[PDB]
């Protein structure tokens, strides 16, 4: 991903003030009810049954802070993203046959949840740089 | 195909804008035209700058069509026509730039009415917007 | 001593949404939007007119009073009414000029927004039966390409995209719909 | 958004399909199974081998069900109602999956009616086959 | 993209029968009526208001030769379909703007084309390596 | 002497096109699918049930005839039908046995294809008014997760898809209509 040095800074100064405990939880519940085919994919999780089993599921929140981790590992290598996402790229393909169309829904579900959470701070140039970063994660990832 | 809730859910939610339905739909294609850059190679007779009148009036008139589209989603096709007749027959605008446009819109709701953009809602509106893009998109004239 | 003019204009400004085709509104000087049931005169021509599917249960039509004729037949009206095209901002259409000759020959035209002398439409033909005048525009078959049944003064004037209510690419019903319904001019 | 002539193609090339209806169906389910081999991770209790009785069963009742969305293609959410079900509710397949089967269903069609299939029915089955997709991946109850 | 030796053989052996006249403009015919957004990319070509009038056109024609012409160029270099494509990308996408999604439309219509031109002998096997064929040449414009 | 019962399966056993729900044919050894017309003793019990939106317009309703009671009631018909799901290939249901106690328990059981003794309901009551029992089947309230509104032997009995006629994981009008329906059985 190719990121002029103003869109790098407005999207780490935004990553910053990121609820680690619950925007993951938050991006992955809403790919499940949104998108509910992924619900495929997370059957053994439990209640998946209504929008409020699926937010409030311990497993989806759990999961949820795993993805935000892998996001945050892509802002550490946006020039290496390929690389860095091998061996995740590995396992949901070769593994869990995860369409790649699943993973940009996924980021933009991410950039909902990230305006949901700022308001009015996630201004249209900070989404721009966003939009960036998350097609470059699903890139990397199918 | 939306079910009953998401009728209900996607009627609740747009009434909500209201008087902002102009400024919401100049905020979501202004989001647009600044996150996916192609997007603009659809409107090269307009002032594209930041805050432009043009993109301003615009919005308003996609808010408006947004309205009519909710008002009757039941019967979209024969409601929306002459825009399916702009959008697919004349302009044959790609596909993928309603997913765009739905995805900003959403964004841009997401930011101004957080307590309407429930899990549910959101998908109520997704299921809308890709349902208005359908038609859009279809040449069923 | 005057001359009525009845028009449906076309076919697709009696869609049932009314954003779909040309609306009206705003006549006057003499122009008035009238139902169908109290525009008798025009009863038969508009039945005959190609509608879309998606069709008004009760439809209005412009009806101009006043004009001014000097008989060949040339009448001038000084009605005006605002069109509003899907989401756009309405144009005033005034100034509505009817000249005809030899049975086969003339035009309807008007000033369209701050343009004026602008041909809606060329004419094939009109008769004169009692003091009633039928007045057929002149529209090319629907073949294949562009089908323009209106002329290009008009669709010129209007740009591409506006035009979308004044041609098409495609024969269909709706696209067929989108041309100039025939007047019936009454004379007092 | 299927327009009138499209309803017209689909109901005149499915009707040719006619005694052939299995053996279309079964054949398009052997074109995905072996073109996209991910879509055979929904049949796991299938045995998959060319010529495999419950492919050939299964492609049956597939091409049965399409006859019945071809009858009623202007009320397919109701019509397939208990598919969706299925599909959307119980299997969550993947949309994806949908694009694949109607592509094999296409290519099975290219090859054995190569009459029937012009650029025009092409294209209303193309619009067809993604309508019912729709229908089959979307929660509506 | 990887074809075992039999799939590279079965994908070699149709392609030395293909008209190569008409099977490039009968794809591109397809793709525009089937997929009738992307005739906004050949607005310049004349009629395209009827399927009639796209097939005939003589512009479809000689542009699908070409279409066909680059198919077959990725044939000869498999193991390195990026490279091979490189130049046709960069027109693609920072000149033309085409969205990737068409690329793969094209492939799935030049099949459809292959199966109605071959029938009986467009067999499954067949269909299944011409699949790895198509879906490597629009990884590769992308 | 004898028995008659009345049951129409399920308010999802009438959907407009039968294949949304189970549809039943081939009725013997005194089973009958009878129009609800001419089946009056089911018609306030049949009028009760939740339906599904799309719900038929003329309905058949099961009856078997020349049941054996022992009277508590122990009740068994001769009765046999078919019943295909969807696109499945038929079950034949047979030897229907409904045993009644204490105006508060008992079960409906038969033979569901290959595999006899088969719990289709648990009863939560009944009452008998003249010479008329009415049925109602314990059905757990839809709350979240996994809905079974009939007993276990039977969706074990049909494995998990064919079961998705028979349960639901959301508590949606045409889900709730899968649930069985009440059985009227008139003592003769
Ligand atoms: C696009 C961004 C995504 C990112 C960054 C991401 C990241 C991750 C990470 C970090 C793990 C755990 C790996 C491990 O520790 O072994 C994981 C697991 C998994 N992911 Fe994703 N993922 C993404 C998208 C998806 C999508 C779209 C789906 C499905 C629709 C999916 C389904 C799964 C599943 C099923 C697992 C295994 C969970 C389990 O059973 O414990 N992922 N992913
Ligand atoms: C939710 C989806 C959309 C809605 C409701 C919508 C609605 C509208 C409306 C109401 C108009 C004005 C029509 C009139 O004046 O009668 C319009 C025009 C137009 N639309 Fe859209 N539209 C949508 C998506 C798109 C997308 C995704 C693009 C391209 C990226 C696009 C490009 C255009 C263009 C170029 C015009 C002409 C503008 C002008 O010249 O003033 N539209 N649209
Ligand atoms: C997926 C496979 C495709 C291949 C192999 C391919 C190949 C080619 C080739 C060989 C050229 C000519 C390059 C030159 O000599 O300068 C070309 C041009 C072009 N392609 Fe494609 N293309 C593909 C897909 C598409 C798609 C999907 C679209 C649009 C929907 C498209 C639109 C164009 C346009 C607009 C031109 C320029 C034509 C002109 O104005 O002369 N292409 N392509
Ligand atoms: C045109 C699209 C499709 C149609 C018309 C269709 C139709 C059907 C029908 C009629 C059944 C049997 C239902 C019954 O017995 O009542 C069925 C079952 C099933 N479908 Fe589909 N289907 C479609 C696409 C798909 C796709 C794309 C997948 C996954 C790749 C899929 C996976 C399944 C599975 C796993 C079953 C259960 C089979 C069994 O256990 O016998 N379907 N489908």
């Amino acid at each position: 991903v190719h990121l002029t040095p103003e869109e790098k800074s407005a999207v780490t100064a935004l990553w910053g003030k990121v609820n680690v405990d619950e925007v993951g939880g938050e991006a992955l519940g809403r790919l499940l009810v949104v998108y509910p085919w992924t619900q495929r994919f997370f059957e053994s999780f439990g209640d998946l049954s209504t929008p409020d089993a699926v937010m409030g599921n311990p497993k989806v929140k759990a999961h949820g802070k795993k993805v935000l981790g892998a996001f945050s590992d892509g802002l550490a290598h946006l020039d290496n993203l390929k690389g860095t996402f091998a061996t995740l790229s590995e396992l949901h393909c070769d593994k869990l046959h995860v369409d790649p169309e699943n993973f940009r829904l996924l980021g933009n579900v991410l950039v909902c949840v990230l305006a949901h959470h700022f308001g009015k701070e996630f201004t249209p140039p900070v989404q721009a740089a966003y939009q960036k970063v998350v097609a470059g994660v699903a890139n990397a990832l199918a | 195909v939306l079910s009953p809730a998401d009728k209900t859910n996607v009627k609740a939610a747009w009434g909500k804008v209201g008087a902002h339905a102009g400024e919401y739909g100049a905020e979501a294609l202004e989001r647009m035209f600044l996150s996916f850059p192609t997007t603009k190679t659809y409107f090269p007779h307009f002032d594209l700058s930041h805050g432009s009148a043009q993109v301003k009036g615009h919005g308003k008139k996609v808010a408006d069509a947004l309205t009519n589209a909710v008002a009757h989603v039941d019967d979209m096709p024969n409601a929306l026509s002459a825009l399916s007749d702009l959008h697919a027959h004349k302009l044959r605008v790609d596909p993928v730039n309603f997913k765009l446009l739905s995805h900003c819109l959403l964004v841009t709701l997401a930011a101004h009415l957080p307590a309407e953009f429930t899990p549910a809602v959101h998908a109520s509106l997704d299921k809308f917007l890709a349902s208005v893009s359908t038609v859009l998109t279809s040449k069923y004239r | 001593k005057n001359a009525d003019l009845y028009w449906g204009f076309s076919g697709s400004s009696h869609h049932k949404y009314d954003h779909n085709g040309p609306k009206f509104e705003k006549a006057g000087k003499g122009a008035e939007l009238t139902n169908i049931d109290a525009a008798s005169a025009y009863a038969e021509t508009f039945k005959k007119g190609v509608f879309p599917n998606n069709k008004r249960e009760k439809s209005d039509i412009l009806v101009f009073h006043n004009g001014e004729v000097k008989t060949s037949y040339q009448i001038n009206w000084p009605g005006e009414v605002t069109m509003k095209l899907g989401y756009g901002d309405g144009l005033v259409i005034k100034d509505l000029n009817l000249m005809l000759k030899n049975g086969n020959m003339g035009e309807l035209k008007a000033t369209v927004g701050e343009n004026s002398n602008i041909t809606l439409f060329d004419v094939q033909e009109y008769s004169v039966s009692d003091n009633t005048i039928t007045v057929t525009p002149k529209i090319p078959p629907c073949t294949t390409g562009t089908w323009k049944p209106w002329h290009n003064d008009l669709t010129s004037k209007l740009g591409s995209l506006k035009s979308v209510f004044f041609e098409s690419y495609t024969c269909n019903n709706d696209d067929i719909a989108k041309k100039p319904l025939p007047l019936t001019v009454v004379l007092n």
